[PDB]
């Protein structure tokens, strides 16, 4: 989805995509949240990855049984 | 894990704090312009065991009701207003502004018109001969002489109406223009009466009450703040990275 | 780039807006009928974030919502129309203004310009021009021999010749007075063109209709107070440095974020 | 793992709006130079399944047609144009290129050549008389007087064209000169009137409209804009070495 | 690429460009003002001139 929020703006009236009250849109991407989501996205999938390893251990362990 | 949340809220939430002064501190030479004092705000995050969490938000409580002080220009019809004083304008959608510029201008066809969405006075918008000659009383009335004729032909041609709110009951709304906070209107109605008791000084602008020296100090204090967050943050990741190490063999 | 930056860049513009308004202002003086400029500044919109919620008034509560806004765009620069004081030239084709009123000009391409400054002259012809060879309109044509030239306070021009007692009237020297003065939209060389924002030009001899009289031998001087480009310019050297303040803590600030 | 290439476009064309403006910084005080601007474009990747990702391919919309502040060099023939006027100039292969540089010379042969591929007005390129001494009028006529003969002979010897253009009618060519762009050419034709209208600042040069205020925020922008860059691929790389383990055993 | 012009759209393409090479010194030959040496040998020009 979209992250509707009001797409802050700027002042440059003489840029095209400027309309009345000469306003261009300037994405609203605020990047401390998004480094912080990266941070904690590679985390995540380090712990998931992770996870895979072990289970994969387990169940190739679990072949294992009695024999 | 989720500490790291905590602290990317008040990093973000400085920053937003820095863009309101700096949009408060741009404005400088602004007239009439009112500061828009920021504070921060505690958010506790009651769940269902051991609240350790409160988040950050920033807030803007209002704006500046401080006076500005003046600048002499000798103009005619620059207006300075006393304190806790507004002029009425008509705003863009129409509807009962109020401003603190005073820099008032007169259009070719005798429009008196603070910048355009032009002027309320005892009427509907205030409208002079062409021939302005203008000059604004004490209390506001506006007298008027065709540059031709007699100086004692000077009679009023209109009035100035101002206005008496302050702070808690005024309330920014995205123009440079004012209004009631919904609050002071179960009150004193939607159009506010003219208290016959603001004064004005012709020959006198008033600019931006942006004090430097706090503007100064937050913005040291919003770097210092977001840099200890980044510290926070540096660690909680760090922690996170040692400790999914407890699921392997 | 995030939005504290270009905010502070947007008062950056307008201080250096406001000085290069400054030193026009302050270079213009000692020219001829100069009316001292002022930027007029203004505040772009404000953009809510979270609208404010409800005032209980069971306690006082601070009535926080959160609205950020932007920017300082330059939105006006005023000309301050004012008579400025007069200066003795002795030269007899000189003139200056009492009062109100702009001398109409004849532009190269055809269209008309209005000036407040007398430093007139003759070209070979007898025209009158505006130091620049620029016609005044309508044209005035100075005899060829004249002993003396004289324009009076409604500006009939007239000269003396070798014999006759009697100053033969040559011209009419007739001004434009505009219903706001302000409006004039200025091109140089002491040069302005009627606008939307001014009004037709409406012509009448001096002294009627609120023109303002003729005054022969004396030039209007620049109303220039340099006492309040001097303050100005300290205000602007010290709202300059206090943006650059603001660009610089923000630098900072990111310095420390993309550090980790 | 391919999240690595956007971050590497970005960091790569961030490269390229430093080297604009660089170019467009060390051409400060270059005579008429008109600033390059530049912008950043989003480029959505239309794909079989989520739509996640968007390159930031660096471009240059254009030139800043601002027009540069005048320096006062009481030399005859140098050239100050009003605002969106150029002097037309016969290019190096031969085409009426525009500029601002007013900085006129004459050589031996009297041939006047703003810095040379010679200037065009109202016919082929201008001649004069070899004993020139120029003289450049306001609309553009020019006149010559040769040094030894009565003052009284100044009889006008040319006329230096002049067009108007500007901004969104306007590209620069791979040289100092601009053209049409090709979409203002089914328009106003492939060679444009002399629109008199136009005047001359004789005596009086323009200097390059290089912002640095704009500038600088745009390097520090810039510079921190990559090094983000940096973090999230130094992020994706340090993932995609320690999921190297799942294949393993 | 070209202005479709069906809406407003900014028209970049990408040229970066390089260099600001000094391409002249030019003399300005203007009048200078004159000095009384009193020197009898001395002489100055009255316009465009040189000694060979």
């Amino acid at each position: 989805i979209e992250s509707q929020a009001p797409e802050k703006l700027v002042y440059e009236p003489g840029n095209p995509l400027a309309d009345a009250n000469g306003y261009v849109k300037m994405p609203n991407v605020d990047v401390v949240g998004e480094m912080v989501n990266t941070m904690s996205a590679s985390r995540s999938y380090q712990a998931n990855i992770e996870v895979l390893n072990t289970v994969k251990s387990m169940m190739l362990k679990t072949l294992t049984l009695g024999q | 894990d989720h500490a790291i949340y905590t602290a990317m809220g008040a990093a973000s939430q400085t920053l937003n704090q820095q863009a309101v002064t700096a949009s408060n501190l741009a404005n400088a030479s602004t007239p009439g312009f009112r500061a828009q004092l920021n504070a921060l705000r505690a958010v506790p995050v009651d769940g269902l065991s051991l609240a350790t969490r409160t988040l950050v938000t920033a807030s803007t409580p209002g704006a500046d009701m401080t006076p500005g002080q003046l600048d002499y220009t000798s103009r005619p019809l620059d207006v300075a207003l006393q304190q806790d004083g507004w002029l009425v304008v008509q705003a863009a959608d129409g509807a009962e502004g109020y401003t603190r510029n005073g820099n008032i201008q007169v259009g070719p066809t005798g429009q008196l018109t603070i910048q355009g969405h032009p002027v309320i006075g005892e009427g509907g918008p205030i409208t002079v001969p062409e021939g302005s000659e203008i000059t604004i009383a004490a209390d506001g009335t506006i007298s008027a002489l065709n540059p031709g004729d007699p100086p004692n032909t000077v009679a009023p041609v209109g009035r100035l109406k101002l206005v008496k709110a302050e702070g808690n009951e005024v309330q920014r709304s995205d123009d440079g223009l004012f209004r009631l906070t919904a609050e002071a209107q179960a009150e004193r109605g939607a159009v506010l009466a003219a208290d016959p008791s603001i004064r004005i000084m012709s020959g006198v602008l008033e600019g931006s009450n942006v004090k430097p020296v706090e503007a100064m100090t937050d913005m040291i204090a919003n770097a210092r703040r977001f840099e200890m967050q980044m510290k926070v943050i540096t660690s909680v990741d760090e922690n996170e990275g040692r400790a999914n190490q407890l699921l392997s063999m | 780039m995030i939005s504290s930056l270009w905010i502070a860049k947007t008062g950056l513009d307008a201080q250096q807006t406001n000085m290069d308004v400054i030193a026009n202002n302050l270079a213009n003086v000692s020219t001829n009928g100069f009316k001292r400029q002022r930027a007029v500044f203004e505040d772009l919109l404000y953009q809510t974030i979270r609208q404010p919620g409800a005032q209980s008034s069971e306690q006082t509560t601070l009535p926080s919502g959160l609205q950020i806004g932007t920017g300082v765009r330059p939105v006006a620069t005023e000309r301050l129309h004012s008579q400025g004081n007069l200066s003795q030239t002795n030269n007899s084709k000189d003139v200056a203004i009492k009062g109100q009123g702009f001398f109409q000009v004849m532009l190269p391409d055809g269209t008309s310009a209005y000036t407040r400054d007398g430093s007139f002259q003759v070209d070979q012809n007898g025209q009158l021009v505006t130091a620049g060879g620029f016609q005044v309109q309508p044209a005035i044509t100075i005899p060829a021999n004249a002993l003396s030239i004289t324009i009076g306070r409604d500006g009939v021009v007239s000269v003396t010749q070798q014999g006759q007692a009697a100053p033969v009237q040559v011209g009419q020297l007739n001004l434009t007075t505009f219903m706001n003065d302000t409006g004039l939209e200025s091109i140089g060389e002491n040069l302005y063109i009627e606008t939307q924002s001014s009004g037709a030009p409406n012509e009448s001899t001096p002294g009627l209709n609120g023109a303002g009289l003729l005054y022969q031998g004396y030039v209007e001087t620049s109303n220039v107070n340099v006492a309040e480009e001097l303050v100005n310019m300290i205000q602007v050297q010290r709202a300059y440095e206090i943006n650059s303040k603001a660009v610089s803590t923000t630098d900072q600030m990111l310095q420390k974020l993309t550090q980790l």
